[PDB]
RNA sequence: GAGCUACCUAAAAACAAUUUUAUGAAUCAACUCGUCUAUGUGGCAAAAUAGUGAGAAGAUUUUUAGGUAGAGGUGAAAAGCCU
């Protein structure tokens, strides 16, 4: 579950992320009618002094039998026009993320490892 | 003294008599419900065919418990168990006494001891030949489903892929606060709150100089009748009869509850396949496997699914 | 012999009737499938049909830290590290899309819950995707590996020193001063161990029930 | 071969037999100090009337 | 709310509890008649029927000899227990406890009171409630049917 | 929050003779076979009660003579004697427990 | 009316352990004080309790007996204190 404030680790390749930097991202939005932020679900965040829409793509707290629970709550980011910033995702991903209403096609082809 | 005083079963009895008075009362019950076990060979009224807008009878179960269960799409689906146990029909009513347009016929199950029970419950049941019944239930019954009374009531009454609905008193809370009754916010923990943190707030307003009737005030929560509405049937077990129904009921395990088609309007005249006036296991007419399913069950020894 | 956890019911007001129909529906699926003997430490790979894809079949390989749940919604979790990335997958036994369950390698450990692991130095969680398995006697004892992990800076998901979770595989006395030590015990309740009434004897059960499975084959 | 436990008074509780015990528990500190200084001072630096 | 919990909260706590029923179990191997508060004594009988169980497990086991050492504060009730009591119930399944209800306390706080005892010691029998005879003109009747019953198959 | 008019006695007559506060009368009172007593019908009688725990004192008290110090409870059964009786083959090894009076009528 | 309290006179007391040094220095008890919050609000108490805190070899704290008295006394001034 991700809410407002929560600490992120961005799971791309992109400099955005990549680079380091004291401070780590913090959600200020989650897109959704509830608060809360699961699995597939756009949070946009405060990176850098700038604010960037990005996907869950894991988190800490336990779904449903048989998906994967992950130790870090992990996000990739995405451009406004929807194309992912980063062009690699070394970082297993479920994938429940095929399945699930939305646009999720092209973070999965610059996903290599599926769990 | 020349009062009242108290007594009991167990009173008067010495320790022989004891056992022999327990072993006869159970004689008892065993003889009278295996004389009811053939409906259709001791005058039974008449069964008129189906005819749209008709309702049936009804059964009363006791609730076992829950366990998971699957469908051919691998999604899984949490269960409940309702065991029918010494269900017969016990009363029934004309449209003209009842009041309503509708007939009414009183069902009842799970049998009970006969020693502390009032006179009159155990004439009523005298006179119709069964041993005592742990609750009654009404249930509307047109005219041509009625039953005759003292004809039992199985769990192939139902088949996989009805809805149906399931009334019983839900579970007692006790005395309870309003956070807890109806989901009151209360008030913040710290920053100065003095004694007021799961305290109702203002009742009303200062104008109306009074509470309006119906205002949501601490009190007494659970135990009252609930109904749960459109529930799937996913297998009937015919040897022990339990029903599978979809989803949650309304009490504590042990509960008996009110089992009856659905009243919702999607499944208004799905009762044309099933058994109309009630499934009778002594007209034979084909013996019934062990156990029912729907289709989308996926049944365990089944191979293992592989959505290819 | 070795029954299964899930077979034993927990006592409460529930019928007995309850358990016997559930036993019956277990009893058929571990026909069409069979579900080997492990205990939590033991290494697993679960092979299982992915529903997101045309039957195509998935694979996942970790320890079993954590076994609980009766009858047919019995699971077991088992946790790995993938490209330095921690992930548990609470598993169904009796799900009707679990392919094939293989014990990699059977063991027990010093604990019946090894969800300490998750602040465990990562080399005890990470395990081989691709390790064979390694050989089992049957008319012998399962092995007790007796490993003490080490654990990561104190902040953890829980208070491990403190007496209620009674951990045995922790190496406390690296991790933490006897100081530490001697205030976590300040939590300790040792009147429990030694009341008679919240002891749930599943002797006769397991006697009963063991024979009842042996029936049936 | 049980191990019973030995038949003695609890260390303690509020009775006759449970202060005898904690008695013995003192004096034993005095058979058990090496100095004679240790000893006179052990038996004698409780002032009572 | 309280549903399905099988204690009573006595004491000044949790190990207050255990330690109160303690003492009274104590009471009760050296005695083996006690008297206390309905509630209590109530408490108390599951404890005094497990305790003669593990006194049947035997003298050699561990398990019941930390499980003595710990309830039998006096000591040399142990070998009483291993070797008196033990021995008396063999026999027995069960129901090693006998607890009956006597007047309230005449102390002013008109305590309801119960006699707890283990079966078979050595103190005058207590003044059980008995059934009737089956002399009398109820038994007499059932036992008439009875006869027929049997006799006529 | 204080009382705003003073409470009349129609008004307190008709809270406390409520028959809710009323003392509820006992059918559950019998008579004592034995001794003629009055008692409860699921409570021991307590005269007859008073009976054995007196001379249950006593023998405690004879027990406690017998052992002469704390912590002297034995390992091996008991049985209490009075006068006019000698131990059997089945009493022998067995603590004995010694009573001036003679055998009571109920205890057997 | 100074057995409370303010100030004073005389005669007496108390301050462990640890580090600095050679001290209105440091950490922190006993002791003195009363910062912040909660409880309490005819209360245990006509100002307390429970925590949390400040000082703690000094302009320190405490004991005993004496002194100053209302147009006055005392005051590291709060128009404080003087039963
Ligand atoms: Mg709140
Ligand atoms: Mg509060
Ligand atoms: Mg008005
Ligand atoms: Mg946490
Ligand atoms: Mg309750
Ligand atoms: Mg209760
Ligand atoms: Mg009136
Ligand atoms: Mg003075
Ligand atoms: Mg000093
Ligand atoms: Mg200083
Ligand atoms: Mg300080
Ligand atoms: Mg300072
Ligand atoms: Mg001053
Ligand atoms: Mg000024
Ligand atoms: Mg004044
Ligand atoms: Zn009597």
């Amino acid at each position: 579950a991700v809410q407002k404030m929560t600490r992120v680790r961005v799971v791309d390749n992109s400099a955005l992320g990549s680079t380091p930097y004291h401070r780590p991202p913090r959600c200020i939005h989650v897109y959704n009618k509830s608060g809360v932020g699961k699995v597939g679900d756009q949070i946009l965040l405060a990176i850098r002094g700038q604010k960037k829409k990005a996907l869950i793509v894991g988190h800490r707290m336990p779904g449903s039998r048989m998906t994967p629970k992950f130790d870090s709550n992990n996000v990739v980011l995405i451009e406004d026009n929807g194309n992912p910033v980063g062009t690699r995702i070394k970082i297993p991903i479920p994938t429940s993320l095929r399945r699930r209403e939305g646009e999720y096609s092209k973070v999965l082809a610059i996903a290599q490892n599926f769990v | 003294l020349h009062s009242k005083s108290s007594t009991w079963w167990d009173e008067h009895l010495s320790e022989e008599n004891l056992s022999f008075v327990k072993q006869l009362v159970s004689d008892e019950n065993k003889t009278q419900l295996t004389s009811k076990l053939n409906p259709l060979k001791d005058e039974p009224w008449p069964l008129h065919p189906w005819e749209p807008g008709s309702f049936r009878v009804g059964l009363i179960a006791l609730k076992l418990g829950m366990m998971p269960l699957w469908t051919k799409d691998g999604q899984k689906h949490a269960v409940t168990l309702l065991q029918v146990q010494d269900c017969h029909v016990l009363k029934y009513t004309p449209k003209e006494d009842h009041n309503g347009k509708i007939a009414a016929l009183t069902v009842g199950g799970k049998t009970v001891s006969r020693f502390y029970k009032p006179d009159s419950r155990l004439e009523f049941y005298r006179d119709l030949g069964l041993p005592p019944k742990q609750i009654h239930k009404i249930f509307h019954v047109t005219d041509n489903a009625v039953i005759k009374p003292g004809t039992p009531l199985y769990a192939a009454h139902f088949r996989p892929g009805q809805y149906v609905d399931v009334t019983a008193k839900t579970i007692g809370k006790g005395f309870q606060g309003v956070m807890k009754r109806w989901g009151f916010k209360g008030q913040p923990a710290s920053h100065g709150q003095t004694k007021t943190h799961r305290r109702p707030g203002a009742i009303s307003t200062g104008d109306i100089a009074r509470v309006w009737p119906g205002t949501k005030m601490p009190g007494r929560m659970g135990n009252q009748n609930r109904t749960v509405y459109g529930l799937k049937v996913w297998r009937v077990n015919t040897k022990h009869n339990i029903i599978y129904v979809n989803g949650s009921v309304p009490g504590h395990k042990n509960c008996l509850v009110k089992i009856k088609d659905s009243t919702l309007p999607a499944y208004k005249d799905s009762c044309k396949n099933l058994p109309f006036p009630t499934y009778f296991p002594d007209g034979d007419e084909e013996e019934l496997p062990e156990d029912l399913f729907d289709e989308s069950v996926w049944q365990p020894s089944e191979p293992s699914i592989t959505f290819a | 012999r070795f029954l299964s956890p899930e077979f034993i019911p927990p006592r409460g007001r529930t019928n007995p009737l309850k358990f016997k129909i559930e036993r019956k529906d277990m009893l058929d699926r571990r026909k069409v499938l069979p579900i080997p003997e492990f205990y939590v430490g033991s290494i697993l790979r679960v092979t299982t049909a992915d529903p997101y894809a045309s039957g195509k079949t998935s694979q996942f390989l970790g320890i079993c830290i954590k076994r609980s749940g009766n009858g047919l919604g019995a699971t077991f979790t088992l946790r790995n590290t993938i490209e330095g990335q921690g992930v548990e997958i609470c598993f169904e036994l009796y799900n009707p899309r679990i392919q094939e369950i293989q014990v990699v390698k059977l063991e027990k450990r010093l604990d019946d819950n090894l969800l300490y692991l998750r602040d465990a130095l990562p080399e005890y969680s990470t395990f081989d995707v691709n390790m064979k398995p390694v050989p089992q006697e049957a008319c012998q004892e399962v092995p007790v590996n007796k490993l003490k992990v080490k654990m990561k800076p104190k902040p953890w998901s829980k208070r491990w020193e403190r007496p209620n979770f009674n951990i045995k595989g922790i190496r406390f006395d690296l991790a933490l001063t006897e100081e530490q030590m001697k205030e976590a015990q300040k939590w300790n309740k040792p009147w429990i161990e030694f009341d008679m009434m919240r002891e749930y004897d599943t002797s006769k059960i397991e006697a009963a029930l063991w024979e009842e499975i042996e029936a049936s084959k | 071969v049980a191990r019973y436990p030995p038949i003695v008074a609890s260390m303690t509780a509020d009775s006759k037999a449970a202060r005898q015990r904690r008695v013995q528990r003192w004096q034993a500190t005095v058979h058990a100090a090496p100095s004679v200084d240790e000893k006179i001072r052990i038996l004698t630096k409780m002032q009572f009337k | 709310i309280s549903h399905g919990r099988v204690y009573r909260r006595l004491g000044l706590g949790p190990e207050s509890r255990i330690h109160l029923l303690r003492n009274l179990l104590t009471g009760l191997v050296r005695h083996e008649r006690i008297e206390a508060t309905w509630a209590r004594a109530d408490e108390m009988r599951g404890y005094a029927e497990k305790l003669i169980d593990y006194g049947k497990l035997g003298d050699t086991n561990e398990r019941a000899m930390r499980m003595a050492d710990f309830w039998l504060t006096e000591k040399d009730l142990i070998p009483k227990l291993f070797k008196v009591l033990a021995p008396r119930f063999q026999g027995q399944n069960g129901n090693y406890t006998r607890m009956l209800q006597i007047p309230n306390r005449k102390e002013q706080d008109r305590a309801k009171m119960a006699v707890i005892e283990y079966k078979g010691n050595y103190l005058p029998p207590l003044p059980l409630p008995h059934r009737d005879s089956n002399l009398t003109l109820l038994n007499q009747l059932l036992l008439g049917l009875q006869q027929d019953l049997h006799h006529n198959q | 929050a204080a009382p705003k008019n003073r409470r009349t006695i129609e008004v307190n007559r008709c809270r406390r003779r409520n028959p809710q506060k009323l003392i509820k009368i006992k059918n559950n009172i019998d008579i004592c076979p034995e001794c003629g007593h009055l008692k409860q019908k699921h409570v021991l009688c307590g005269y007859c009660y008073e009976k054995v725990r007196q001379e249950t004192t006593k023998i405690r008290q004879q027990i406690g003579a017998q052992e002469g110090g704390p912590f002297r409870a034995p390992s091996v059964e008991t049985m209490v004697l009075y006068t006019g009786e000698k131990p059997s083959e089945k009493d022998q090894g067995k603590r004995i427990v010694e009573r001036n009076i003679k055998r009571p009528s109920w205890f057997t």
